């Protein structure tokens, strides 16, 4: 799990030398930008069914054609699924603010994504409107670094879709 | 490997559920005490030759066995890995403490340090004797009032001492 | 290509081998670059 | 997570070594591996691939 | 030389990838922590021959027999050579402070040390009483996180030669 | 490896002398403008899948002969490889961005490239309208207002020129 | 390896004092019929191939059921692979005959070739017959007072019997 | 241990052949050695008394300082254990001696000996000083050809100090 | 080539270190075989007219189904050829004794041998025998540590050819 | 890589000829000079910190340059590599000492040194300089007379000199 | 063995693929070719003995001195080894010819066969002799393809020996 303090303990530990004055100090900006980070965590994990909710619409409005039988989008439990899936990447988006770092993303979603969306036909664009849709609501439940912070981790995600 | 805040992040993943405020709240006091943190560490990390001087020459004083011939620690060659193995684990100490968690000290330093020793003929006790001894040591220079704000850190101590008696309680 | 052995080194081994066994791997692996002291790798040859 | 492997060279390893040579020095049959959970996949297929037989593999 | 913003762009660089959001965290502790870092430096660079001269007389206390008959600090060529050396290490002190790394001083000083000191048969102690003189005194100077900052180079230093 | 930093501590050393105070307050001024430094590089890192698509929109709109049989950009292989040259040039542009020093470029990227798409066949000259159009989409977003605190940040947008420029030229 | 002038500085390290007078008198005589040991080694290596044949064919000769299809020897590479382990224990059986240590045979190859023959599926008495055989073709040669000045080497004889018996009972 | 029969097998082993002309040329140089190094360590086992005693008091002329209270050679006990450093060093050397090869001191001294002498801070010079008293004395109580076996040895050690 | 000095250099190279005891002992050894060596290759090079004709006559002897019609031996010219083969590895034995190591043996006669033997279908066995007579010829010209060396030497391209 | 008894050996064969009785006589005087050429190599081995100390120490005393921010031996790193070639230097001539001929320099010393030097920007005049000082140095401990055999040496007294002109040559 | 079928699956196993149309190809090539080889096999099997008593005469016409007392062919003994020899390389012919691939000749008889042959004293020639009779005989034994297929495998392992 790569955060900032991992990457600072992995480097020390490669070169077989104690932690310096340069890990150290990026471990303290990791420590500074917490606060922000950990309330913009905060705020998303406020509003999750919300913005789980909007995300899903937006989605089936953005691609209408998957709503008609003999889609991906007919039925309940495909329906279900669709929540599912935006509810674990906002919280794995969560948990890479809390962690300030891409770690979590990297190892619950990233890791062997394109491999299973081509084996189970699951449209990367889907999660792509989806994750816009999260963007524009963090756009204006968050203010200041925090809005920066949930910015960046959401758009990092999207590229990792794209 | 492992952190404090990818350790509650292990935990809510397993549990299925986002983060609690509770524990949210904790990793958010964590962050502001890290600073506190980073003073422990540059503080062993600063005195590391002179902790491993000092536990080694009192241990060498308690146990002479080691320097005889005969001894685990006789040649220079063995003495020079003794010094090394005693740098290592400080060194991994100093990482445990600085992630917040004791989890690379177990997964790098000590996977398999005890059968190692028991297959050299490495006396254990003594190897967990010099950790402790590095442990004073290292307390000793985490005390220390100068060059530093003054506050409370006893949570800081608590940790590193924990980390210490780990490391020797993995050791033997 | 002819002159110099090739450096075999298996679990058990004296010290003799073990440390011409390090002089001839930082010799190759780092080009035929100087690697100083403060660059050995000591925990690496500990687990070799 | 460190996975260690056990391999014994067999039969199928030695015709190998009979067809191909011996590149490298001639060596025990049985010796462990330890490899990385990124490196597990790689290194027994491999194993598989060289004819060796793995006797047991376990965790740490 | 290895300072944060290098190890960044490093690690990124052999990932093959591009900067994520605990990179610039990094590079964002290290914008913040260059403040008392550059004053630290600029303190240094002002006071630089006073402490010079002082950690050489310092060496002169602790080791008085160098000083004698064909010993290594006997005449004045010696004793010249080693007020060189410790403005030698001063400037690399302040410019790891500037860099915010210990890449100046890894880099200029420490590869290369242990090898030199032995051909010229030049003992470290001497080297570590110079830099405890010149810890003892950036500590009247340098209030603050400037001291801190200082002082970690300083102990790089120290550690490096022993 | 250089930044800004590391460069005037290489320039003075190279004369034997302390920094001067005039490259001190540079420096200073250098990480007072890092958070705006750092807005930009995000910009340039965030946006790079559509930076690169309209890159290849527009030169395989304006270049035709590249994408047809016998061109160079023709099978998906060739594709694949113009598109990854593309986000590799557009990746250390960002690097340098951030460094503030073009070194990283000039040393990884750019070090013999026109003569690897000389030998390879590639036309150098396309290569740098890419890099051209590359940074044509880069300015639109670096110059986006939204999202960030509104303030000026006309030297980056010179600098991000700068480092664009540097490698057309190099390329071709 | 370890020799026998390297075995008794081991043990005089082990007590931690100088070698003794009995020690230096017992390896002066060591050195003094070190040319007779060398016309031994040099015997043994002279008919190196001589010893192979002839103890392959009185094994062969003797077990039939090592040549006859099904057997352990019976294709030509199990038939390669036969005569190169006695070639191989022959080259150790010399190395500690000049060495005069059992170490340089003990320690690589005996304590693994047990399982290594146990997972093979050789007949372990057959590779011990193969030895005893080379044992006894290999004194002949050893005997041979032709081209050498005409002496007496029994402790020469009965150490090379020793090698070779003790390798033998090692696969055994 | 590196001797000249140990080298010899090694050899031949790496290679996967026999002993040959070479090899035993190499192994009859050194049974002709012998006895000149099995005098010269029959010589220092008589006085390694008397040996000892004058290099520990060499050391002290050397570097006077070094008996000051306060440094290294102060105090009863320091002096034992640089008494039983020479003691160490004349002991490997006689093995050496007896093995015809540099192994012994390889393996028992000089393997690990700088990083433990400067752990403790103890200066290679002192020991380098011991053992040219030492030499000085073989050249007194040895002479011919075991003479010059002691005396390479001894540079060999000194070699390796230095 | 593989001879003494030159197998001590190399291996003296490889591990980056002077020449020590061991090495030195072993040149020792090399210089004085030398003379019994030399003597040696007087006595070969006096006699290789005898020693290579009784040499093809015992080869034309133990395998006389060679000389007739049909086959290799049948011909002035081949065994013109033959004359020359036994020279050469006489020649190279005198260059081995001179040299007191198998380098020239090997690099000139072993290396290549069994390829080139195969291709021209020259039976191993012919130059055994040739070179077991000159074996027992050098038993009756030298005496002493020359007849062990030719014997030694002459042993190793023996056990090269089968 | 050839020694006196190979090379002569290599023309040897190109004549396709047995060596002649005058050949065989001088590679008897040289074998019968060994012990000289012992004691000489062991004389350079023995003495080789303190002739690289002295070479270094009268060379930066002559070159001031060199050490002085900017030169080539500036820094640590640069420092260190120059004593290794010193030390590389003497090892390759106590080589090229023991085997009498200076192919070993060529083939390995010098191999690519001169470009070495040149891609580095080292200055190979105050190299060949450091060659000389090394050389002077050496000889001193050469025509020691103390603990050997008074006798008549210029013989490798010129060699070695030979060796270390050979050097500086192809450096400069 | 490397039977066609066995190569098409090694193969396709190490570029870790499945089966395409390329492989198939190739098993389809010797699926269709088995039946002249199969023929050829039986037509062998049935004509054995004549064969190998044939190539055993062949062998001593050839080399009349092989028989003559003193070496290889004298003795009752040698000569039943000579027909189980001949009986072998018939037999791996045979399964060579049944599994469509060189790979029961190439791991019972090529495998470790030169250095057999080497410590016995057994001459390839002898082999090469009987090989070429036995193709001889099987030319006027089959006709059409699967002639092709026994002289390709006859000559494999003629090519073998030599
Ligand atoms: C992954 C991180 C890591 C660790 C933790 C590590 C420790 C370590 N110490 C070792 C040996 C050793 N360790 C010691 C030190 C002990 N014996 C002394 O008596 C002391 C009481 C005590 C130290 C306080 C000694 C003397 C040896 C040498 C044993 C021998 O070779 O006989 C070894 C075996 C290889 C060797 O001989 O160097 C390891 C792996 N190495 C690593 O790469
Ligand atoms: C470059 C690496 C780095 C260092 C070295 C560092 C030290 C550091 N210590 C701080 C405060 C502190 N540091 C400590 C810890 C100390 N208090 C003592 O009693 C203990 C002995 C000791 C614990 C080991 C405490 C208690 C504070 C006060 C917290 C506050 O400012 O509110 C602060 C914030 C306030 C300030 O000093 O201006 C910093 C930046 N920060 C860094 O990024
Ligand atoms: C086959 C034996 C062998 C030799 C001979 C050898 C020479 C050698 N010298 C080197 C560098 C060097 N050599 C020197 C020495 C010169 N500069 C000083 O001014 C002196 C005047 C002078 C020495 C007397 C220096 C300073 C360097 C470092 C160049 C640099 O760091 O830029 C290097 C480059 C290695 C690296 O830096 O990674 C080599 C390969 N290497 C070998 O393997
Ligand atoms: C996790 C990585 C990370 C990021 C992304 C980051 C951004 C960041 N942007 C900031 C402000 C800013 N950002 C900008 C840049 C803008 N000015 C123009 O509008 C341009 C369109 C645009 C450039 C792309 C400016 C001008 C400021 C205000 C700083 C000042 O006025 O001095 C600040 C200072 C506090 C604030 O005003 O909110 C930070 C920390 N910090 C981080 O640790
Ligand atoms: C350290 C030195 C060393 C030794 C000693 C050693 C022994 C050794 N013998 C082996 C096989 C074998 N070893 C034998 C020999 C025995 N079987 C009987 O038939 C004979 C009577 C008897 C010979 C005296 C045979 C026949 C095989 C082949 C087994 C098989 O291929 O299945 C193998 C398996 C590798 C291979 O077949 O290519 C090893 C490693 N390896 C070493 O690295
Ligand atoms: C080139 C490699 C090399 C070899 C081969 C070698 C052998 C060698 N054998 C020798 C004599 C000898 N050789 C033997 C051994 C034989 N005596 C009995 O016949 C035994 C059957 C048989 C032992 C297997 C003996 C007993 C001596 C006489 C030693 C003595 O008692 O003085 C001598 C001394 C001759 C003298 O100075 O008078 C040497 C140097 N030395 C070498 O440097
Ligand atoms: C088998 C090879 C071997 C050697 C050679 C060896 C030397 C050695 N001497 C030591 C202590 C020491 N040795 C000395 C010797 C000094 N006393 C002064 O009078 C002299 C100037 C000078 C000696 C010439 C001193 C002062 C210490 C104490 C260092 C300390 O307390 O840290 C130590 C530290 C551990 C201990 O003994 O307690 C070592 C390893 N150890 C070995 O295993
Ligand atoms: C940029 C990094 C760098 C450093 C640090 C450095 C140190 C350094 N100092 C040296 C000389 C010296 N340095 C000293 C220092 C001593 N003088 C005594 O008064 C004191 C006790 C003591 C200092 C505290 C002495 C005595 C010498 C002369 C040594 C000799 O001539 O052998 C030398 C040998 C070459 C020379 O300059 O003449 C080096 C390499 N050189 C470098 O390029
Ligand atoms: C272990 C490695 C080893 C070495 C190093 C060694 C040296 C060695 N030096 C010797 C004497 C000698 N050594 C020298 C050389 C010296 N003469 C002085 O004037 C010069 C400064 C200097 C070189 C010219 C001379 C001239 C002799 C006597 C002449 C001779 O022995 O042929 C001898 C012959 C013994 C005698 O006849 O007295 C040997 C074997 N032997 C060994 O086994
Ligand atoms: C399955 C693979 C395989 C083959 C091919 C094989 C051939 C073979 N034949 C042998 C014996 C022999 N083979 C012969 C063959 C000669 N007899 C004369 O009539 C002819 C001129 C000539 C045959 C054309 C002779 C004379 C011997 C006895 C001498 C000996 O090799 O020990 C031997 C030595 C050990 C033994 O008796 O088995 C082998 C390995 N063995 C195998 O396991």
């Amino acid at each position: 799990s790569r955060t900032v303090i991992t990457e600072v303990i992995a480097t020390a530990d490669s070169q077989g030398r104690f932690l310096n004055s340069t890990e150290l100090q990026a471990a303290f900006g990791r420590f500074e930008r917490a606060v922000p980070a950990i309330e913009a965590a905060r705020a998303l994990t406020k509003n999750q069914d919300a913005l789980v909710k909007g995300a899903v619409q937006a989605v089936f409005k953005k691609f209408p054609y998957v709503t008609q039988p003999g889609e991906k989008g007919y039925g309940d439990s495909n329906q279900a699924k669709c929540a599912r899936d935006i509810g674990y990447y906002l919280r794995f988006i969560t948990y890479s603010l809390v962690a300030s770092g891409t770690g979590p993303l990297d190892d619950y979603v990233i890791a062997g994504l394109r491999e299973v969306n081509r084996a189970f036909n699951l449209n990367p664009l889907w999660y792509i409107e989806a994750l816009n849709y999260i963007k524009g609501e963090t756009g204006k439940l968050l203010s200041g670094q925090s809005k920066t912070e949930a910015l960046l981790y959401i758009d990092h995600a999207i590229n990792a879709l794209s | 490997m492992n952190d404090v805040f990818t350790r509650a992040i292990a935990q809510a993943d397993l549990k299925g559920s986002f983060l609690l405020e509770s524990d949210l709240d904790k990793l958010a006091s964590f962050a502001k005490e890290g600073v506190k943190r980073l003073d422990a560490v540059a503080a062993l990390t600063n005195n590391a030759p002179a902790i491993i001087s000092d536990a080694a020459h009192k241990l060498f004083a308690e146990q002479q066995e080691l320097i005889q011939p005969g001894g685990n620690a006789y040649p220079h060659r063995r003495m020079a890995a003794c010094l090394r193995d005693m740098e290592i684990i400080l060194r991994y100490v100093s990482y445990a403490l600085l992630a917040g968690d004791a989890s690379v000290l177990d997964d790098r330093c000590l996977n398999g340090l005890r059968e190692t020793y028991n297959a050299l003929g490495t006396p254990t006790q003594s190897v967990a004797r010099a950790v402790q001894l590095m442990k004073d040591a290292a307390m000793v220079h985490l005390k220390s009032t100068a060059n530093v704000t003054v506050g409370d850190c006893s949570s800081l101590y608590s940790e590193a001492a924990t980390y210490f008696d780990k490391a020797a309680a993995s050791i033997a | 290509a002819t002159e110099n052995p090739k450096v075999t080194l298996r679990a058990p081994f004296t010290s003799e081998e073990f440390q011409g066994a390090l002089y001839a791997i930082y010799r190759h692996i780092f080009g035929n670059t100087y690697v100083m002291e403060s660059e050995r790798p000591t925990t690496a040859e500990s687990q070799l | 997570r460190i996975y260690k492997i056990t391999v014994s060279e067999a039969g199928a390893y030695a015709t190998n070594k009979h067809r191909t040579g011996y590149r490298a020095p001639i060596r025990q049959s049985n010796y462990t591996l330890t490899v990385p959970y990124d490196r597990f996949l790689p290194e027994m297929i491999r194993l598989h691939q060289s004819g060796a037989k793995i006797v047991n593999v376990t965790s740490v």
